[PDB]
RNA sequence: AUACAGUGAAACUGCGAAGGCUCAUUAAAUCAGUUAUCGUUUAUUUGAUAGUUCCAUGGUAUAACUGUGGUAAUUCUAGAGCUAAUACAUGCUAAUCUCGACCCUUUGGAAGAGAUGUAUUUAUUAGAUCAAUGUCUUCGGACUCUUUGAUGAAAUAACUUUUCGAAUCGCAUGGCCUUGUGCUGGCGAUGGUUCAUUCAAAUUUCUGCCCUAUCAACUUUCGAUGGUAGGAUAGUGGCCUACCAUGGUUUCAACGGGUAACGGGGAAUAAGGGUUCGAUUCCGGAGAGGGAGCCUGAGAAACG
């Protein structure tokens, strides 16, 4: 139970630095193909 | 008006119910001595 | 309601002997929900999937839009005295879309001496509601499809625009 | 019960193979059961090619998806692992699906035509293609009906061919469906009609729509290969 | 108006037109071999069939070459059989007399209508004709 | 229990002010600590108290938003409120470096700060409590580092209070005690300043009047100093003009004129920062531009200087009398700059502007003559006042020719800087011809006819009101001149303003004649005038699109022979973009709204097509550019064309209609266009008939005759079914008469 | 130019356009109609087939009745037998289109029973 | 194998049946293709796609099951007693994002200020400029009218009885010493909100072989024709209702007349000689005793 509360919490943190990191990553190759138009 | 007050006959309306001979239990007599006035 | 279909009527050349087709399920006309005022009761509807419709028919806490600022609050539903897309629907006193209805308007006065300080800029016939209390606001959310009552207020032009009509 | 493009003999059977849903739309695409089995016959039977379905050779755009009847539509690169098979298959000159082999350079990419660019929400950039690849934030330049040439890897486009007067185009639909030569003509109109008309042996023309035509390279490089006779 | 993909006019028929007479002045003056049988491998079942006509043993070798190049065995399937298999074989004794059909002797059908007189290059100009000549 | 809470939060008015400070004084009673924090500071403190406290400070915050205008408002939640935001900053600077819970305090510190600044944005003119030194104090002694901490585009925690305690009556004590303005004006002189900038010096501008209407001599030394602040800032409101907010530059700057005259090199300053206010940007407004003026004079009405100023105030009237903007508005102002400007000059401006600008009188034709007959020697604001009165301001014509004859012998007279003057003279007379002047452009002619001083003969023939035998008279001195860029360019502007699209008028086609002509001429020198044909060719190839394509396009074709005669002297250049122009006519070729004038612009890019290879690689293709219209079943359309396709061929030599032949029957081929489009080449051979006795192929017209006249259109002529085609007289006994002189 | 109730406004003067070829006029952009469903402001957006033809009858408002002459080859009787066409459109204030003049349309978004078309263009 | 451990009648569960006969005669309205839906629904296919926390684990109430029974009797029953959940429904949860006064020069960012969603239904608006190869060179610049390009003609004030911020699993003991499961820590399938595609459906543009004027008028007599608003809709729509206008189709064939409409229209396969026999989808719509009303679902006015 609690190492599910481990794995729960660790993937969750793992998700977050994951995804909202990478939307980030191609909005600069938006702010690039702005800067270059 | 076109929808608007059609007199036409009607065909399961025209004997949905039967009247009655007597109908009022008064008078007609009754009715001119009830409301003279 | 009944239908929605050319099928039962004549087009734009006169045409007869229609006797089509038992109609089908995707012609569904529902029962028209005439809202009124009453206690919120909202009924929740199915269709296309779980399409869920809030179909309300005694709706009252009515969000209207204070114009100038855009400045939607709550406030209750009085009467509506002038809709002629059906004239007896103001003798029965009911609530639909684009409806001119009286609002008790006393969170405006909470409001305006809220944000500005003093009591009563702004015009004189509606000046005359925000002293005495019931203002004109007009319905724009749908209570048969959205189930909502959001309107806004009547301020000026669109006032006098209805003052001159009834 | 069968149409037109997918090459198949009359003397096979009575049900013909309705693709599933998928990428592409039913009328362009050939499925993986009319593709292996009776086609270039690496199969005999539905039940030997759902296993080999089963045991996964196929690597249709880079993934697997083990399926009978997925819609593999115009240009997916269809790869198998064995005997290292990379086919590109493409429209020939009569209609039917034209399966060129090509190498692996060459299967690590496809190409695709833009349908539609949105605002969608949060001031997102976005394109669409044939096969639905919604990738995220091309240049403000590309018009409809340009082409988009995808990573096969990641999603990216890599490189772009802008539709002008002027360059090489693919026609799949109405009755020029599958021509090669893109240079007699330009005419766009102003709701049918509209087209970059197609040349021949003796230069001759044609007509067609906009949404039915997609471009493909240059005029004599495009980085696509293509077969011959 | 607009185009729409016809199946039907980019397909190839070749049968329309497929006369044997013509078919057979061709194979008369083709100057190449035609790919006979060894004399007996060709007739049916001991004789009581016929040979096999030019046509039969055409699709027979159609057939096998689909058998063996899908591995495949061809069925019994009744409404094509039923329909297929005796009304071939009756009009084959009908008209099929040692290995030659001459039924086509025996048909109303004009040659000249649909197989010759060529519709595309009709050169219905006389100069199209001089330059189909020159 | 957020969206609860905000709904007990819209719902928590309705009780009233006694039930909403009861409530208010419950909230203050969770952690207040009166007994140990209303002195000096506070006893102890925690990470889950300051929480607490964190949340007293949002509850603070949603109760005065709540009720924005009252907020039931005591003197026990202000001490709840001091001794939180003390304990925040006492937690914030005397905990160690770990950061989680110390940026945990420091933005409960900024949202207590956020809810402090609230209460004065509910309830600023209702308490105005007299004990604030107390909380000024203390947040006086927390904030002394922040000195320019506020100083950004978006710090408007400390920023906001000061601008807040500044736009106060009386509670501008905490700021008169010992120091606000202080700290405001060194974030304010730091040099990195973002347009917050100028918030703060809004602030400051509005901050100074109560410092001045406060009878207190600390606040009159106060006022003083804001005075020195707006002297010692000369260089924020300069830096920071990006936006149309120069309204409070010119607020303050007549403020400070009528405030504080303080020194004279102050007041040259002030002068030379309202001289670069309407020298700076051109996006200043008319009341802005004057109150800036007219503070300008206000300095100099003061404490200006002799010479430098002097200088600059004539430059400013040189400006302003050139503009007169705002119905004599600026005019006035600027009368008044150029009498208080203080030299000679300026003494003879004001003299001759007031004798000329007296409320719509003759005295403006009077003061001409009368400076005329008294020339002045400033002559530079006297010229400008007579080229605003010889642009388009109707009155004094005549005078205005007198003017610029006066202008001359006066340049005549110098025999260098009145040269120079002449050459200013000249560039306004250009800016003048290219208009839509009537009375202007005349008095710009006869500007031109005084420098001038046969030219002379042509420029009075030219403005003489008679046009036709004028116009003749025009195209034969042209015609000599032709037997200059800004000169011809000048010359052909006029001749396009007086043909610029009055199309009320005959012999339009002589006129543009007469333009192209002049642009020929001007494009035979080569040396100097080359880049003025190209961007004389170019204003037409705008004006052929721009609303009206008729003459442009005879301008476009015409423009084309200066082009011809080039490539034929050529027999290096820029082919690039000649051929995105060549693709842009294309375009204009496919438009048919244009069909007449899309005809002749495909001539036109014919005519210009001669270069060494490309005439080779292109003239097919624009040949079949221009048949793709006229085989296109137009009754009219292909005539217009088979004209222009003439005309081509007449351009062209004999090496081009090989090409040309070849063009026209790839483009048409269909059978039933074979019997129409042989009035093509019918018309193009007899076009051709000045070739001499060597020719083309020939396989292709015979081929045409052939096709024509043999077999099928045999049959189709010699039936009797068909109803009705013009371009069918049989048509095809031509080409051979075309031949005989050239092939055979 | 209010003759019913209801808050006759656009409906978000206002202005748009729907590009490909047709011109808004400078009414049209900025005047006191209120363009409901002429398709310049409008609620509508174009789509589909643009069609020309001349007009038979303009009698009742924001009806335009088009006619559609066009050919056709015919081959049974070997002659063209030509073709007539109708359909009702709604006004655009750019033109009062009396009898005669040639306009064209864009389909979009059925209006009444039988109108997918409105008017963008006057010649 | 003293809290589970294999066979497994009867019960919950996941799904199965995933498309079958007869009867009255519809003339591009039944049908086929096609245009479009920024005019709309969508299970499944496919590509993408989540930031509000004041003084170690949450509650009884029902089965199956036992037990007492009724009735001629059912997949008819009723009391009494227990008992479990991915059934019901209340509720436990680290600190990271930009502008950067200051920089010590590269190991560069410490102070301050501004942050932070979705789902529903309401309004204002972000959605004219600057850069040169050149106007004059005075070998400096105010430069756009010319010569070419560029940002460019969802940010917020509220409701809603609001959904969520993983009680799913697999592969891999792996790294660290906070001195013990102290942090586990790497990846992949299933989730999970939303968009687009695909599938299908509904509308809708147009095109498509009988003779028909002894059918010349029809349409307002299920609104006829359109406009404005509301209702209902999956939405467009006189689809329905209030008000208003008197329209609209037609000799360039309206509207109406019938069958070898058990036949026809490509509806399709064509066959190497049968020339309207010769492959098929569909005759029209209905019906589950008879009309009526209701319900279910991505899809229905259900063969159940």
């Amino acid at each position: 139970r609690l190492q599910r509360k481990r794995h729960q919490r660790a993937l969750k943190v793992r998700n977050a630095q994951a995804q909202r990191e990478a939307a980030a990553e191609y909005a600069q190759l938006l702010a690039k193909r702005l800067s270059e138009r | 008006k076109g929808r608007k007050l059609n007199y036409s006959v009607q065909d399961p309306i025209a004997n949905y119910e039967a009247p009655i001979t007597s109908g009022y239990k008064w008078s007609d007599d009754q009715i001119d001595e009830f409301f003279a006035g | 309601g009944i239908s929605r279909d050319s099928r039962h009527k004549r087009s734009a050349t006169g045409a007869k002997r229609a006797q089509f087709r038992k109609k089908r399920k995707f012609e569904l006309g529902r029962q028209p929900a005439n809202t009124k005022i009453g206690a919120k009761r909202i009924h929740s509807v199915r269709t296309r999937g779980g399409n869920k419709k809030y179909r309300a028919l005694r709706i009252e806490t009515g969000n209207f839009s204070w114009a100038s600022e855009g400045i939607s609050k709550k406030t209750r539903i009085a009467g509506v005295v002038y809709h002629p897309s059906n004239n007896e629907l103001v003798r029965t006193n009911t609530l639909t879309k684009a409806a001119i209805v009286q609002i008790d308007a006393t969170p405006f006065r909470q409001w305006f001496e809220a944000h500005y300080g003093q009591t009563l800029k702004i015009e004189s016939s509606v000046e005359s509601q925000f002293s005495a209390g019931r203002l004109y606001a007009c319905i724009s959310s749908r209570p048969g499809q959205s189930g909502r009552c959001d309107g806004y207020i009547l301020e000026g032009e669109e006032l006098a625009f209805y003052l001159r009509r009834l | 019960a069968a149409p037109h493009h997918w090459l198949l003999d009359k003397l096979s059977g009575c049900y013909a193979p309705r693709p599933s849903a998928g990428p592409h739309k039913l009328r362009e695409s050939l499925p993986l059961i009319v593709f292996l089995r009776n086609r270039l016959k690496y199969a005999l039977n539905g039940r030997e090619v759902k296993a080999i379905l089963m045991q996964r050779h196929v690597k249709v755009d880079g993934k697997v998806r083990t399926d009978t009847t997925y819609p593999a539509g115009f240009m997916d690169v269809i790869t198998l692992d064995a005997t290292n098979e990379n086919f590109r298959l493409v429209y020939d000159v009569k209609g039917r699906f034209a399966v060129h082999r090509i190498t692996d350079e060459e299967a690590s990419y496809k190409l695709g035509k833009v349908k539609k660019v949105q605002l969608g929400k949060k001031g997102v950039p976005y394109v669409v293609t044939h096969d639905g690849r919604t990738i995220r934030y091309p240049d403000p330049n590309i018009k409809v009906n340009d082409t988009v040439k995808i990573d096969l890897a990641s999603g990216k486009i890599t490189d772009f061919i802008k539709f002008d007067a002027g360059k090489l185009v693919y026609v799949t639909g109405g009755r020029n469906l599958g021509r090669i030569g893109t240079i007699v003509h330009k005419e766009r109109h102003d709701g049918g009609f509209d087209l970059v008309h197609i040349k021949d042996s003796l230069d001759n023309t044609f007509v067609t729509r906009l949404n039915n035509v997609f471009v493909i390279g240059e005029q004599g490089k495009p980085y696509i290969s293509l077969p011959k006779g | 108006f607009e185009d729409r993909f016809d199946a039907r006019e980019h397909k190839d028929r070749s049968n329309k037109s497929r006369m044997q007479a013509m078919e057979e002045y061709i194979r008369e003056s083709s100057d190449q071999p035609d790919w006979s049988a060894s004399i007996g491998a060709d007739i049916v079942n001991h004789g009581r069939g016929g040979i096999k006509s030019l046509r039969d043993t055409e699709k027979e070798r159609r057939v096998t070459s689909f058998e063996e190049d899908n591995f495949t065995r061809l069925n019994i399937t009744n409404k094509a059989e039923k329909r297929k298999q005796k009304q071939r074989e009756r009009n084959a004794r009908m008209n099929v007399i040692g290995g030659e059909d001459f039924g086509i002797f025996s048909s109303k059908r004009k040659l000249e209508d649909s197989t010759s007189r060529r519709g595309a290059k009709k050169t219905r100009s006389a100069w199209d004709r001089a330059q189909r000549r020159l | 229990n957020g969206s609860q809470s905000i709904k007990a939060e819209d719902e928590k008015v309705v009780m009233p002010y006694v039930l909403r400070i009861f409530f208010g004084r419950a909230q203050v009673p969770p952690t207040s600590g009166q007994k140990r924090s209303r002195k000096i500071a506070v006893i102890s403190v925690l990470p889950n108290f300051k929480k607490p406290y964190i949340n007293d400070f949002l509850s603070l915050a949603s109760e005065r938003l709540d009720y924005n205008y009252f907020f039931g408002n005591s003197h026990q939640i202000n001490s709840s409120k001091a001794t939180l935001k003390t304990i925040r900053r006492m937690t914030g600077f005397v905990n160690i470096v770990n950061s989680t819970l110390s940026v945990l305090r420091t933005n409960f510190p900024l949202h207590t700060n956020s809810v402090l600044q609230p209460l004065i944005y509910s309830i600023a003119m209702a308490y105005y409590v007299l004990d604030t030194e107390s909380t000024e104090e203390v947040h006086l002694r927390k904030m002394a580092s922040n000195l320019r901490q506020q100083g950004l585009k978006c710090l408007s925690s400390v920023f906001e209070f000061v601008g807040n305690t500044f736009d106060w009556s009386t509670s501008m004590e905490d700021i008169y005690a010992v120091v606000v303005k202080p700290r405001i004006s060194h974030f304010s002189d730091e040099n990195l300043q973002q347009p917050s900038s100028l918030l703060r010096l809004f602030l400051y501008w509005a901050h100074n009047p109560s410092l001045y209407q406060f009878l207190y001599y600390d606040e009159f030394a106060t006022a003083t100093a804001l005075m020195d602040t707006i002297s010692n800032q000369h260089v924020k409101e300069a830096v920071i003009g990006p936006i149309i907010e120069a309204a409070d530059s010119i607020i303050r700057n007549p403020v400070n004129d009528d405030h504080y005259v303080d020194l004279v090199t102050l007041i040259c300053t002030s002068c030379l920062k309202i001289l670069p206010s309407l020298y700076v940007k051109l996006s200043d407004s008319n009341s802005i531009s004057t109150f800036l003026n007219l503070l300008v004079s206000i300095t100099e009405m003061g404490f200006i200087q002799d010479d430098h100023v002097r200088s600059r105030l004539i430059s400013s009237l040189i400006s302003i009398l050139k503009g007169k903007l705002k119905k004599l508005q600026e005019n006035d102002t600027q009368k008044i700059l150029k009498i208080l400007k203080l030299i000679v000059f300026n003494y003879n401006c004001s003299w001759s502007d007031i004798e000329e600008l007296y409320t719509t009188i003759s005295s403006l034709f009077k003061t001409f003559d009368e400076r005329n007959l008294r020339v002045s020697l400033t002559e530079l604001f006297i010229e400008l006042g007579r080229k605003v009165p010889e642009l388009e301001s109707i009155s004094k014509l005549v005078a205005d020719l007198n003017s610029y004859s006066s202008s001359r012998m006066h340049e005549y007279d110098f025999p260098d800087f009145i040269n120079e003057k002449p050459n200013l003279n000249e560039a306004s007379k250009s800016i003048s011809m290219l208009k839509d002047i009537l009375l202007p452009n005349i008095r710009i002619g006869l500007r031109d006819s005084l420098e001038e001083v046969v030219l002379s003969y042509m420029v009075k023939n030219t403005k003489y009101f008679t046009d036709f035998e004028d116009m003749a008279i025009l195209l034969y001195n042209g015609d000599e001149e032709a037997d200059r860029r800004q000169r011809a360019i000048k010359r052909l502007g006029e001749h396009a303003h007086q043909l610029k699209d009055n199309s009320i008028s005959h012999y339009l086609i002589p006129m543009i004649e007469h333009y192209v002509f002049s642009d020929d001429e001007r494009y035979r020198n080569i040396g100097n005038e080359t880049q003025i044909a190209i961007g004389g060719l170019a204003q037409h190839m705008s004006w052929n699109q721009y609303k009206a394509l008729l003459r442009r396009y005879i301008s476009m074709l015409k423009t084309k022979p200066n082009q011809m005669k080039q490539a034929v002297q050529l027999i290096t250049l820029r082919i690039v973009r000649d051929g995105a122009e060549s693709k842009l006519t294309l375009s204009k070729f496919p438009s048919e709204r244009m069909p007449i004038a899309e005809a002749l612009v495909n001539i036109v890019l014919g005519l210009t097509n001669d270069d060494i290879t490309n005439f080779l690689p292109s003239i097919l293709t624009n040949i079949c550019q221009v048949l793709r219209s006229k085989s296109e079943e137009l009754r009219d359309a292909v005539r217009v064309t088979l004209g222009k396709i003439s005309i081509i061929l007449g351009a062209e030599y004999l090496v081009f209609v090989i090409k040309e032949l070849m063009a026209t029957l790839k483009r048409g081929s269909q059978i039933h266009v074979l019997s129409y489009t042989v009035h093509y080449i019918l018309k193009s051979m007899h076009g051709v008939l000045k070739h001499s006795d060597l020719d083309t192929s020939s396989s292709m017209i015979v081929k045409i005759i052939m096709e024509n006249i043999f077999g099928f259109a045999g049959e189709e002529k010699d039936s009797e079914n068909y109803h009705t085609k013009v371009k069918e007289i049989k048509s095809n006994k031509s080409y051979d008469a075309g031949e005989i002189l050239a092939s055979n | 130019q209010s003759e019913r109730a209801f808050q006759k406004q656009p409906h978000i003067r206002w202005y748009k356009n729907a590009g490909l070829g047709f011109k808004t006029p400078k009414t049209a952009i900025e005047g006191s109609y209120i363009d409901k469903k002429c398709p310049f402001t409008g609620l509508v957006s174009i789509r589909g087939k643009i069609l020309t033809g001349t007009v038979v009858s303009t009698k009742m408002h924001r009806t335009i009745v088009i006619r559609r002459a066009y050919l056709h080859y015919i081959p049974k009787y070997n002659r063209y037998e030509k073709r007539h066409k109708n359909v009702p459109v709604h006004v655009s204030p750019a033109f009062r289109v009396q009898v005669g003049d040639i306009v064209t349309v864009g389909q979009c978004r059925p209006i009444s029973k039988t109108v997918r078309f409105n008017v963008v263009k006057v010649s």
